[PDB]
RNA sequence: GAAAUUGUUGAAAGGGAAGGGCAUUUGAUCAGA
RNA sequence: AGAACUGGCGAUGCGGGAUGAACCGAACGUAGAGUUAAGGUGCCGGAAUACACGCUCAUCAGACACCACAAAAGGUGUUAG
RNA sequence: GCCCUGAAAAUGGAUGGCGCUCAAGCGUGUUACCUAUACUCUACCGUCAGGGUUGAUAUGAUGCCCUGACGAGUAGGCAGGCGUGGAGGUCAGUGACGAAGCCUAGACCGUAAGGUCGGGUCGAACGGCCUCUAGUGCAGAUCUUGGUGGUAGUAGCAAAUA
RNA sequence: UUUGCUCCACACAAUAUAGAUGGAUACGAAUAAGGCGUCCUUGUGGCGUCGCUGAACCAUAGCAGGCUAGCAACGGUGCACUUGGCGGAAAGGCCUUGGGUGCUUGCUGGCGAAUUGCAAUGUCAUUUUGCGUGGGGAUAAAUCAUUUGUAUACGACUUAGA
């Protein structure tokens, strides 16, 4: 039978698994979309 | 010449089967060049040879041969029913086998 | 060595063993027929074993004989391997497990001389 | 397949040999099988049958 | 049924005492061999006349073969036929060089476009249309104009090879 | 009669190319298809990516990467069409799935070599003429395919090369047609045609 | 001094069971002549 | 759920219907060869991507009886009357 | 007629799947081809039936031989055989120069129940044949007794202050 | 490192082969259109020609292909060098310069073959590995243990330590 009371499910389907990160320091999985026309500059930094 | 070829080239198919029982005592083979049985009737009655090679040397060779002959048409295509003195087998579907030209009538 | 006989054909060289004994320790393979009332194997059904019948019997030119073409004798003594005197293109002595060593000396010796078959000339044999 | 229409491998239904193990009977029986075999007398053959039957099929006369 | 022969059937409706010499029926029948053509006779003949094939017989078989049977000629064809829900009449134009052949392209073209099979169909009438401009049929009256020609585009030659090594073209 | 054939998708009926190639492989010729991102399949588009739309909610409930994985690039689509018409899950169909690559383009190693077509499979030659049909490089960037436009660039690079390969070639051809069309009135070249070459 | 069950050695195979039937390849082993 | 006749299953394997007690075909000793049944011949899968006439384009096409469903009513869709 | 609307159900999924669009769809027709333990022929096994053959060296006349046909099967009936403990007779049988038992992807015979042999272990009895006899054959019975596993080096060995 | 590692060449051993037995022989695009050749006013141009399958093209003769004598012509082809360029989608290949060298069946000769006994794949390929002999090249790390807490049930993770 249906839940009988409608409610929003527990957290987000999209940041599975659950898991530890594979690394300490995250991936930068997209960088910016390159401006071919603006001057040579980092996209990113690193800092603690 | 480059070529020392005294046989045509043919492809172990598979066995002659229904859709769900095989029969491992007739091999079917396709010859290749030939395309109806009216041209597998010239190849009736040749002999073929499987022609394998072994690690273990056996009578001073470590190549050895697995001797059939050809019995009749299969199906319109010119696929052709093969029996060999022992059953090729079965992991030669889609071997490189031999038919020789004898027993000729030329 | 022995009479001519036809090609000895075995209708089925591979043994009957019984269903299950390869499952089951305590299912002994000597061979018995399934009476269960489903059994697969008693109905028949393509892809199990077959059952010994009838069909399966060796040609009775053929049966009995060894493929030397001799039919095997069992032989205890001397007296025993002289019944085979006149018989010797047909049957083949074997030694009874039983027979001392120097037995067996014997009658190697006594077949030797009267041309009978030995089956297992080397039992027992000086080690 | 066959559609049968008698039972198959039926046997005969009559005696060919006496259920007795009297060697004399035995010795008659194979006389007089002999003769029926050789004469074509009808005698012989009902005499070689009545000695297959049993007791209660031979009553004292 | 089959590649269709055409053959004049007569029967009878055997003799009595009081009547000798019945009345001798006559039937055109397309069929494929001359067991099928006698019974169909007899089983339009029932639907005729009070008779049957054991009241009956046949008196001759006989195969009729086209006259001209290499000159073109346009067919008219009047059917009989049931559908899944009723019986109809219709008339079609078939042109061809026989009227066994126009037959056939009848019996196949009933059976592709109404799903009429043959045990479904009464050939009622087959007659030659001496006369142009006495064809009806625009897909038969299309054919018959003066001086015509037509293409035959996207030609598509089959290979006797799996592979082929050109990329064939399809000109004509 | 090639030790490897090598199939030039482009046009060539999908469902098919792939009975061909399936035959092929379980009958041991090894097979390469080519330019499989212009495969086509007889249908509209919206059909077809329907179709890939109703594969795509299949899936197993209770985890989806267990269930049937939808691949979106066309050379991993015919992959698929072959698959389901190869016995894949015993030795011999494994082997003959051994004995297949499917590309996207024409990669460096194939390039070079000569390409052949099916005509039983060929859609100008099987399609009635004005049945619709779609494009398997249209139909994957669609359903996710990320790819077309690197390998139309890569296509379109290697069309130029291939063009430049052809126009010498074609002077060369040229040229020796020349000269066989001299030395055809010489007495080698009439005994020749006498025999029939 | 059996079997169940177990250790070692040797051989062999092993992508979500294993075992089996027909057939043959390969390896090992072996009778008969 | 209950009767009539017959054929079957139970008691029956085999080929086909993917799968299935009953359907189709055919009933069974052990083998060889040939021919077939029902069913099939794109590939899985043995067997013509055979031949011939047409019909159908479906943004839920359709694809072999038992059998695994679909109706009334409608459509200048298209085809034939 | 085909197609479409009518046409809505719950895990993701089923012309069997792939896929198929002048089809690999539908209606129809013609051939070719594939294959059942089915049909035809042959061989072998057995059963049944009909016969021939005591004229001897023919010791197997329930023997030998000829001919034809047949062979599905639960419950069940019958027949012919295999094996076990013990008993009478017999082989003047086997055996401490090794009986019985046991082990043996070693060999032979029988369609089979089973039988025989080789090798290892072992130590004192045992077998073939003709008959007699039965407390005579196990996979089951939540069977009886005894022994042994996986679970598994697992659950856990944490109340009562240390 | 009880003389270790890697690469190359050769020899000898093993090891197998999803299956060589002349060549996978490279435009693109269209198919109610194209390919090729040629010409011009260079085009969506004119003219000619072709397809109707690769049944093609190349190659192909020589003790599984030997040993030699010439003729003709500066061609074809293999080998190891060599000049340079191009190719990154998986480039690992394609093209090219020069000389050397072997063969040349383009043509004409001389010698040899046999007895594998009338056939038996009658062994000619490539896949890895090991070993020995020479040459070329290089001279580290990881883990346990200790430590850290940005981590953690245990593993694991993250740190530090000549
Ligand atoms: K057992
Ligand atoms: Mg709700
Ligand atoms: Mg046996
Ligand atoms: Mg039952
Ligand atoms: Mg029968
Ligand atoms: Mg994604
Ligand atoms: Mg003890
Ligand atoms: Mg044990
Ligand atoms: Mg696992
Ligand atoms: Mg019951
Ligand atoms: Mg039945
Ligand atoms: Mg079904
Ligand atoms: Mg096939
Ligand atoms: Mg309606
Ligand atoms: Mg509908
Ligand atoms: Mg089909
Ligand atoms: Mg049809
Ligand atoms: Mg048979
Ligand atoms: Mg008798
Ligand atoms: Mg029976
Ligand atoms: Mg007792
Ligand atoms: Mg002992
Ligand atoms: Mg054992
Ligand atoms: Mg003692
Ligand atoms: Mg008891
Ligand atoms: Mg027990
Ligand atoms: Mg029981
Ligand atoms: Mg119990
Ligand atoms: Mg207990
Ligand atoms: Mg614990
Ligand atoms: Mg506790
Ligand atoms: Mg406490």
């Amino acid at each position: 039978s249906h839940r009988k009371y409608e409610a929003p499910r527990h957290g987000h389907l999209g940041f599975l698994p659950r898991k530890r990160a594979a690394s300490i320091r995250a991936r930068v999985k997209a960088f910016p979309k390159d401006d071919r026309s603006k001057p040579v500059a980092l996209t990113s930094f690193l800092g603690y | 010449a480059e070529s020392h070829r005294l046989y045509v080239k043919g492809k172990h198919l598979s066995y002659q089967r229904s859709k769900r029982v095989n029969n491992p005592n007739v091999s079917l083979i396709k010859i290749e060049g030939v395309a109806t049985p009216q041209d597998a009737q010239f190849y009736l009655g040749k002999r073929i040879a499987y022609v394998y090679r072994a690690s273990k040397e056996v009578r001073g060779s470590k190549i050895r041969v697995m001797w059939g002959k050809v019995t009749r048409t299969h199906g319109n295509s010119g696929v052709v029913r093969a029996t060999f003195r022992n059953n090729l087998p079965a992991k030669t579907f889609g071997a490189s086998v031999r038919i020789f030209l004898y027993p000729s009538n030329i | 060595a022995s009479l001519p006989h036809p090609k000895i054909v075995k209708k089925h060289t591979k043994k009957f063993k019984r269903h299950h004994s390869d499952r089951y320790h305590r299912v002994a393979e000597n061979w018995r027929k399934q009476k269960g009332i489903d059994s697969v194997v008693r109905r028949r059904f393509r892809g199990n074993i077959s059952q010994p019948k009838i069909g399966y019997g060796s040609n009775k030119k053929t049966k009995f004989l060894s493929p030397s073409g001799h039919k095997t004798f069992l032989v205890a003594n001397v007296k025993d391997l002289e019944t085979l005197t006149m018989h010797t293109k047909t049957y083949a002595a074997e030694i009874a497990h039983n027979i001392s060593a120097k037995n067996r000396v014997v009658i190697l010796a006594r077949a030797k001389a009267l041309g009978i078959k030995v089956t297992n000339p080397k039992g027992r044999l000086a080690l | 397949g066959i559609d049968h229409t008698s039972k198959q491998h039926k046997r005969s239904g009559h005696r060919t040999a006496p259920k007795s193990d009297n060697v004399y009977l035995k010795l008659l029986v194979k006389l007089y099988t002999f003769l029926a075999r050789r004469t074509d007398a009808p005698f012989n053959k009902v005499v070689l049958k009545a000695l297959f039957l049993s007791k209660i099929n031979r009553p004292p006369v | 049924m089959a590649h269709f022969k055409e053959y004049q059937v007569i029967g009878r409706r055997l003799p009595t005492e009081s009547v000798p010499e019945p009345k001798l029926f006559r039937m055109r029948i397309f069929a494929s061999n001359e067991v099928i053509a006698k019974s169909r006779y007899w089983y339009f003949l029932q639907k005729l006349h009070k008779v049957k094939k054991a009241s009956g017989e046949i008196v001759s078989i006989n195969q009729i073969n086209e006259a001209h049977p290499t000159k073109v000629k346009n067919f008219g064809v009047w059917v009989r036929y049931d559908s899944r829900s009723g019986t109809h009449n219709m008339y079609k134009e078939i042109r061809d060089v026989s009227r066994v052949a126009a037959v056939e392209t009848l019996y196949q073209d009933m059976a592709a476009r109404h799903r009429a099979r043959f045990r479904s169909i009464h050939i009622l009438k087959v007659a030659e249309i001496e006369k142009t401009a006495d064809v009806k049929r625009q897909y038969v009256k299309q054919f018959l104009t003066k001086d015509l020609k037509f293409p035959l585009p996207h030609r598509v030659q089959k290979s006797t090879k799996t592979f082929s090594y050109k990329r064939p073209s399809t000109f004509y | 009669v090639e030790p490897v054939v090598v199939i030039d998708g482009k046009g060539h009926l999908v469902g098919r190319l792939a009975s061909v190639v399936a035959k092929q492989l379980l009958n041991g010729q090894k097979i390469v298809v080519v330019r499989a991102e212009e495969l086509n399949i007889s249908g509209e588009f919206f059909r077809n990516k329907l179709k890939y739309h109703d594969f795509l909610r299949k899936a197993t409930a209770f985890n989806k990467t267990r269930g049937p994985f939808h691949f979106r690039a066309p050379s991993r689509i015919f992959y698929k069409a072959l698959r389901g018409m190869v016995s894949h899950k015993t030795a011999r169909g494994k082997a003959a799935l051994e004995r297949l690559k499917v590309f996207e383009g024409i990669p460096p190693p194939y390039d070079k070599k000569k390409r052949v077509v099916v005509p039983q499979a060929l859609r100008v030659l099987r399609l009635k003429p004005g049945r619709k049909y779609t494009t398997l490089g249209k139909l994957s960037t669609s359903v996710g395919w990320k790819y077309e436009d690197v390998v139309a660039k890569l296509e379109a690079k290697r069309k130029v090369s291939s063009a430049e390969y052809y126009a010498k070639k074609r002077a060369f051809t040229k040229k020796v047609a020349s000269a066989n069309a001299t030395a055809a009135e010489s007495d080698v070249a009439k005994q020749l045609a006498a025999l029939g070459y």
